[PDB]
């Protein structure tokens, strides 16, 4: 969970988190509170996971997009400055920090792409896009590259496809429609295939990255690239003299960028909001502050006003603005992930050549749209699928409670849980998605594999897989004072007597345990053996209120032949046999095993429980998530 | 050798181990 006192921030890799580890030393200076600047990859995708849970950081940065399904879920807690902070930073960028008309989160700068060009190589960079083929045989003749930039985000190559008519959603009358998308029509079809026609006429490389196209680029072997503020800093220390300018432009129009607004959102389970609040509303947002952080890695146009009327002076904050006016502000509503996620797809598949740039898009039109709950439901199931291998154990209450943490609606009244069970049965009648291939349990030498698991479902019979190592896991919970024989003890015992069984214990004095569980397995059904060692007494449970009198006569003489061999003849005498009463009793032919397996795990832990033939199909579901845990529920 | 019994009985039955 967070800990209280410590101020704990995530924040993106390419930004200058050393530069505001210094704000967190000024504000440990000052308060005596530890701040701590951590950069995970992923972060975005984590910080959903774990607040859920109550874990995660105090505060959390990224462009505003994500903060829509943050709050959404009940993420983010609200925020509340004075009037007079408020009016301190630009009023369009609380705008973008604003979802159903409470703040989620403070705006801290303004992030738009530009086109950085080395005026040595370039003294005079393209205006438009149509004209930067022939610039690259041009350059490729002296030995160097026109264009390189990060085409495994979509990001960078989003401007574009939003140049001649591409968009997310449709911006009309105050909202946003999140039914009419804007990927395939003929505009953002027109941008990607001039994108890929570049791949194929070799101006550009497929593969590259963010890493790559920035090496390219600050070692003067490309002349062009496409960045935010925060590649600068980077590009100030290396060999090239550099401008900062407007992007070209696509069929006579400007590219498009997506304009994000880096924000600090606080979260709603950390016992340090306020702490917070002084954080970034006294010592982030100052001019000292926004300085140390524009310093390591640049903000670009930051929301306080006093230092950007400071900063505004710079020809690279005016050429990025320049291009955040030609663009759109992003959406910070929640289906603005779902949209990223189809775009990434549509263009790595089009100029990986594996799609065309139609079937992309029109992929990629389908997801963006579609329906939140549906796709929610779709990623649990695939969740559950990956950690149970099947769907056997799944409760549909348990999704429905998932679907109301998430979206933070009601989901159990019938109309609605309903619709929940039937988007789980037509998850379930799709191919591939019944169960795992290859699906794995290991737990010491015990294994399982979909094949055992198998035998939990409905009223199948239990393996001696699943019953030995259930067993095992419910000795292990209370070692000291449990031991479990599995099933194969019995029959060498009973055919073979004391000699079939006499190296069994290998290094183990039963003797000092206080209880010893043996299964029974006859045919199809299974019985039990309860041996309470301080009271010695010998103790034959069966489901069906049936005797096996010779099984625990058998137990009797194993049990003084071990005291013989183990010089442990203080426990040979004294044992007495019983028949147990007033337990659970099955009714058909074929729970036998699991009625066994209960009887153990409440022989051992010794708690108030009761169960029946019908909590079975519960029970069943219980123990196969135990298994996959390797834990006993408590 | 199985027996089985009808009711549930107040308490556990004792039985032979010889
Ligand atoms: O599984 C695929 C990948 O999934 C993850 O990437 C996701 C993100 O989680 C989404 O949030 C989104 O990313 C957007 C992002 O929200 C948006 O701000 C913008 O990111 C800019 C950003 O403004 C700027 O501050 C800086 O950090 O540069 C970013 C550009 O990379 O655009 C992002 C998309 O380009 O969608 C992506 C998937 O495309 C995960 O992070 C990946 O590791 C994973 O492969
Ligand atoms: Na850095």
């Amino acid at each position: 969970k967070i800990e209280e006192g410590k101020l704990v921030i995530w924040i993106n890799g390419d930004k200058g988190y050393n530069g505001l580890a210094e704000v967190g030393k000024k504000f440990e200076k000052d308060t005596g509170i530890k701040v701590t600047v951590e950069h995970p990859d992923k972060l975005e995708e984590k910080f959903p996971q774990v607040a859920a849970t109550g874990d995660g950081p105090d505060i959390i940065f990224w462009a505003h997009d994500r903060f829509g399904g943050y709050a959404q879920s009940g993420l983010l807690a609200e925020i509340t400055p004075d009037k007079a902070f408020q009016d301190k930073l630009y009023p369009f960028t609380w705008d973008a920090v604003r979802y159903n008309g409470k703040l989620i989160a403070y705006p801290i700068a303004v992030e738009a792409l530009s086109l950085i060009y080395n005026k040595d190589l370039l003294p005079n960079p393209p205006k438009t896009w149509e004209e930067i083929p022939a610039l690259d045989k041009e350059l490729k003749a002296k030995g160097k590259s026109a264009l390189m930039f990060n085409l495994q985000e979509p990001y960078f190559t989003w401007p574009l496809i939003a140049a001649d008519g591409g968009y997310a959603f449709k911006y009309e009358n105050g909202k946003y429609d999140i039914k009419d998308v804007g990927v395939d029509n003929a505009g953002a079809k027109a941008g990607l295939t001039f994108l890929v026609d570049l791949i194929k006429n070799k101006h550009m490389n497929a593969d590259t990255d963010y890493s790559i196209a920035e090496a390219a680029f600050n070692k003067g072997e490309t002349a062009m690239t496409i960045n935010g503020p925060w590649a600068w800093s980077n590009i100030d220390t290396s060999k090239v003299n550099y401008g900062v300018t407007v992007l070209p432009t696509f069929k006579g129009q400007p590219s498009k960028p997506f304009v994000g607004v880096l924000s600090a959102g606080i979260n709603a389970a950390s016992p340090n909001k306020e702490l917070a609040k002084e954080f970034l509303e006294n010592y982030l947002l100052t001019d000292e502050g926004l300085e140390a952080v524009n310093k390591d890695k640049p903000l670009g146009a930051v929301a306080l006003k006093s230092y950007e009327e400071e900063l505004a002076k710079d020809p690279r904050i005016a050429a990025t603005m320049e291009n955040a006016q030609k663009g759109e502000i992003m959406p910070n509503i929640p289906q603005m992930s779902a949209f990223w996620y189809a775009v990434r797809t549509a263009v790595i598949n089009a100029a990986s050549g594996r799609q065309t740039v139609d079937a992309a898009l029109a992929a990629a039109q389908t997801n963006a749209a579609a329906e939140e709950h549906v796709t929610c439901v779709q990623s649990i199931l695939d969740e559950f699928l990956q950690t149970y291998g099947s769907l056997i154990p799944l409760s549909t209450d348990e999704v429905v409670e998932k679907l109301e943490d998430i979206f933070q609606q009601e989901f159990s009244t019938p109309s609605r849980k309903g619709l929940v069970l039937q988007l789980i049965q037509s998850y379930q009648r799709m191919p591939g998605n019944a169960m795992v291939r290859g699906f794995r349990v290991a737990y010491k030498r015990h294994v399982l594999t979909m094949d055992d698991l198998g035998t939990l479902y409905g009223q199948n019979w239990l393996n001696d897989q699943v019953m030995n190592m259930y067993g095992d896991l419910v000795m292990d919970t209370v070692p000291e004072k449990v031991h479990f024989f599995n099933s194969f003890f019995y029959d060498k015992l009973r055919t073979k007597g004391y000699d079939g069984v006499k190296r069994w214990t290998k290094n183990v004095d039963i003797f000092n345990k206080e209880l010893l569980l043996i299964p029974i397995h006859l045919e199809v059904h299974w019985s039990l053996i309860s041996v309470d060692v301080r009271r010695r007494t010998i103790t034959y449970f069966d489901s069906q209120r049936t005797l096996n009198r010779r099984c625990p006569k058998h137990i009797a003489k194993y049990l003084q032949a071990e005291a013989v061999k183990k010089d442990r003849l203080d426990f040979h005498q004294g044992w007495k046999g019983y028949f147990k009463m007033n337990v659970a009793r099955q009714n058909n032919d074929s729970d036998s095993g699991a009625f066994v397996l209960q009887y153990c795990k409440h022989l051992a832990l010794s708690q108030p429980f009761s169960f029946t033939q019908q909590d079975m199909p519960k029970l069943r579901r219980q123990i196969y998530k135990e298994l996959c845990h390797c834990k006993l529920t408590v | 050798a199985f027996v089985h019994y009808d009711k549930e009985e107040a308490s556990d039955v004792e039985i032979s181990l010889e």
